[PDB]
């Protein structure tokens, strides 16, 4: 039962700060074999379907800005927003794909 | 352009079981495993399960929660995802989703808009 959790639980920035959120795994993510890790990021606003963000901890998914960085490697993981856009009101999901797949619970972001 | 298309949701009387469709388009549908992934009203997003590619034989997996109760299968002829719901709870109704997924990004990289479940008397 690999347990991802998410804090804050939501936070609350005004437009252009700077966001980080953590994600503690319950089990080292870190795959030996090809030295990655299994941790993705995604991105769901509110009403919408998810999209992914970020995969192997740190590869940003085409198309994703500069903004977004995913950080971390093992049992701890992070994603920075550097400088929030209005378009990033949502909820941020990590997901652990070491074995099967396990959504974390998510952090809930607020703009002023 | 890569679509994915959820279909077949409702309302479903308790106890009971629908099945969902996953339409797809824009890729090579059998290189992919294609998940479930589905989100009640204002709770987080639950993986249900996924079937394999070409690959793996088109193998099947579940989450601990649905094993025995669901049941993931696909049509490669065409494209076509499916999940069968069984002895349905109201903790089961929800938006469902269905996700391109895999080895090659161990991600879920494209999702549907998904489909409403409601699940009551
Ligand atoms: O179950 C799989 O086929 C899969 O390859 C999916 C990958 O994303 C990853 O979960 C992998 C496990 O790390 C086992 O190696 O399993
Ligand atoms: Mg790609
Ligand atoms: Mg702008």
């Amino acid at each position: 039962d690999i347990v991802l959790t998410q804090s804050p639980s939501s936070l609350a920035v005004s437009a252009g700060e700077r966001v980080t959120m953590s994600c503690k795994s319950s089990q080292s993510l870190f795959k030996s074999r090809n030295q990655k890790n299994y941790l993705a990021w995604y991105q769901q606003k509110p009403g919408q379907s998810p999209k992914l963000l970020i995969y192997w901890a740190s590869t940003r998914e085409s198309g994703v800005p500069d903004r977004f960085t995913g950080s971390g490697s093992g049992t701890d993981f992070t994603l920075t927003i550097n400088g929030v856009q209005a378009e990033d009101l949502a909820v941020y999901y990590c997901k652990q794909s070491y074995n099967l797949r396990t959504f974390g619970g998510g952090t809930k972001l607020e703009l002023k | 352009e890569v679509k994915l298309v959820e279909s077949g949701g409702g309302l479903v009387q308790p106890g009971g079981s629908l099945r969902l469709s996953c339409a797809t388009s824009g890729f090579t549908f059998t290189d992919y495993y294609m998940s479930w992934v589905r989100q009640p009203p204002g709770k987080a997003l639950e993986w249900l399960g996924f079937i394999r590619n070409k690959a793996k034989g088109y193998t099947v997996e579940y989450s601990a929660s649905v094993k025995g109760r669901f049941t993931i299968s696909r049509d490669n002829s065409q494209s076509i995802l499916y999940l069968q719901m069984n002895t349905l709870r109201a903790e089961d109704s929800a938006t469902y989703y269905c996700a391109r997924d895999g080895y090659y990004v161990d991600a879920m990289d494209y999702w549907g808009q998904g489909t409403s479940v409601t699940v009551s008397s």
